[PDB]
């Protein structure tokens, strides 16, 4: 798989975003899994990568110089695994989501928590990625 | 949402050291930062993530704390400080403030100097009088104005307003207006403007006959 | 060389809509993101939102989402906060302000914005002299003024002899009544200097676009 390359950017930064005893409220939940996996799949996949590309990893890449570089790292190769599919098979067959909504606005209301918040769950997105094409 | 608690007033002398507190409801880890507002002015960032120094502030500003509670200091204080301190949080949504630490900066106490003025001949002309009393440069803030009219006490149709602590000289000033119709002032006599502040154990009076 | 410049003061009538502007130079517009602030008479700040100008992105406080709207114009390096059903509460000062992305603190911020909710129209001030009744030799000092009547909407700015003269100048905060503003600004200058040396007040009302001097002479 190429989500090599991106779970190994992402242990880079792992630690970093990680927060301890939080009553771990999950933000990229069940719901949007299932819209991953639905009808607009592929419109609801190509937003949250938008998402962490123009929304998340920019503001992710200001809480700390010495995370930066590696936060940018992981945003070069999410948009390479973009490309990967954006320009190639069916993976991508889309040029909205609930789910996605609910997510950017639990986002907003978390403010810099959430950026640490969607950041540490990346992990939990790869997983939706790779739970994705699996299913194609 | 995250409510920030500061204390409204504060006093302080120039050369001590100032601390401003800032309690939040809930934890902001280090994401606290302090602005200075002067009057008539947008507010200056002072620091930011509870204890960086902004660049152009002053090394007498510094900041400490994490989670919900939080000091802004001042150390040593002077005169031109005298604003508005507010603290706001950027850890939770929405971002929030305080609401706000005016601070007052201590000096000897001063009395204030009184001035009267009657109404001008262009403003008579139209139907219209004001009478205005003035008490500048004093200190302490507390002080108060009572308009007499040929001995009579006249509460109504006054408005007073005070300026904001100078930054300089850190005393206050007060102008007081009283208005009338033109046919109300022309019929009386004396007009009195009676002061009262700590500086003096009687009222200070200024009149003029009309 | 970071600069915000802001639209002009707006009087509005109750149930209109405003757009305010914010035009942005000295940095890469797209690498910041646009804040918006509310601060009413009396001093409280609020935050409204923000909006990233590189997508269009928004993020807002919700206590304005059924108030405020933000828009960017990348082409033009200028962001845009629009205001709807305005009643008196939306009176106050707004500014906007730079973000580095991430970052919800406020190192630069625009001039700011008056907005006024009203239904009454502009009303130029009168302004009238301040000059003693009597008995000008018993003090060093004397204390002149100008007492300016009768305006709306704020401000007035007033300055004495064109700006020259700054020392000794006390000007008050405007007092409202009957929906008309009026203040007082007073001058102290040596009592042997007037009146041989002149002191006029400069009156200017930017609403009603007025400007007028009052010269002040003895009684």
């Amino acid at each position: 798989n190429m989500l090599r390359d991106l779970r190994d950017a992402f242990s880079r930064v792992k630690t970093f975003f990680q927060m301890k005893d939080q009553l771990d409220n999950l933000l990229l939940k069940e719901s949007l899994l299932e819209d991953f996996k639905g009808y607009l799949g592929c419109q609801a996949l190509s937003e949250m990568i938008q998402f962490y590309l123009e929304e998340v990893m920019p503001q992710a890449e200001n809480q700390d110089p010495d995370i930066k570089a590696h936060v940018n790292s992981l945003g070069e190769n999410l948009k390479t695994l973009r490309l990967r599919l954006r320009r190639c098979h069916r993976f991508l067959p889309c040029e909205k989501s609930k789910a996605v909504e609910q997510v950017k606005n639990a986002f907003n209301k978390l403010q810099e928590k959430g950026i640490y918040k969607a950041m540490s769950e990346f992990d939990i997105f790869i997983n939706y990625i790779e739970a994705y094409m699996t299913m194609k | 949402d995250t409510v920030l608690t500061q204390p409204p007033a504060l006093t302080v002398s120039p050369g001590e050291k100032l601390t401003i507190s800032c309690k939040a409801s809930e934890s902001v880890t280090s994401r606290m930062h302090w602005y200075q507002q002067k009057p008539g002015q947008q507010p200056k960032l002072l620091i930011y993530k509870a204890s960086n120094l902004a660049s152009g502030v002053p090394a007498r500003f510094s900041g400490s704390g994490s989670g919900t509670d939080f000091t802004l200091t001042i150390d040593p204080v002077e005169a031109d400080d005298t604003a508005i301190y507010f603290c706001q949080q950027s850890w939770n949504g929405p971002l929030t403030f305080g609401a706000g630490t005016k601070l007052e900066l201590k000096r000897a106490d001063a009395a204030p100097t009184v001035s009267i003025f009657p109404p001008s001949t262009e403003q008579l002309a139209t139907g219209g009088a004001s009478v205005v009393c003035l008490m500048n440069n004093f200190y302490p803030r507390d002080i108060s104005v009572k308009w007499k009219i040929d001995g009579t006490e006249r509460r109504d149709g006054v408005l007073d307003s005070v300026t904001d602590q100078d930054s300089k000289d850190s005393t206050y000033s007060m102008s007081s207006t009283l208005s009338l119709t033109k046919a109300d002032y022309e019929s009386h006599n004396l007009y009195t403007c009676e002061v009262v502040h700590k500086t003096s154990s009687s009222p200070v009076v200024k009149s003029f006959n009309r | 060389q970071v600069n915000l410049l802001q639209s002009g003061a707006a009087l509005v009538k109750p149930g209109a809509s405003v757009k305010l502007s914010c035009k942005a130079s000295g940095y890469t517009f797209t690498d910041f993101y646009i804040h918006w602030v509310k601060q009413s008479h009396g001093k409280s700040l609020e935050w409204i939102g923000y909006i990233n100008p590189n997508s269009g992105y928004t993020n807002y406080n919700e206590k304005f989402k059924n108030k405020a709207t933000l828009t960017v114009d990348k082409s033009t390096s200028t962001g845009y906060m629009e205001l709807s059903r305005l009643t008196s509460e939306d009176s106050a000062n707004y500014s906007c302000t730079r973000g580095v992305p991430g970052n919800n603190w406020f190192p630069y911020w625009g001039q700011g914005t008056l907005v006024t909710v009203s239904s009454a129209e502009t009303t130029a001030p009168s302004v009238y002299p301040l000059a003693p009744g009597t008995a000008l030799k018993s003090n060093s000092m004397v204390t002149l003024g100008c007492l300016v009547k009768g305006y709306f909407p704020e401000p007035v700015t007033v300055t004495w002899n064109s700006g020259a003269l700054s020392s000794g100048v006390h000007t008050f905060p405007a007092v409202l009544q009957s929906g008309l503003y009026t203040l007082t600004s007073s001058v102290t200058v040596p009592s042997s200097t007037w009146p041989s040396q002149t002191v006029t007040c400069n009156v200017a009302h930017p609403a009603s676009s007025t400007k007028v001097d009052k010269k002040i002479v003895p009684r």
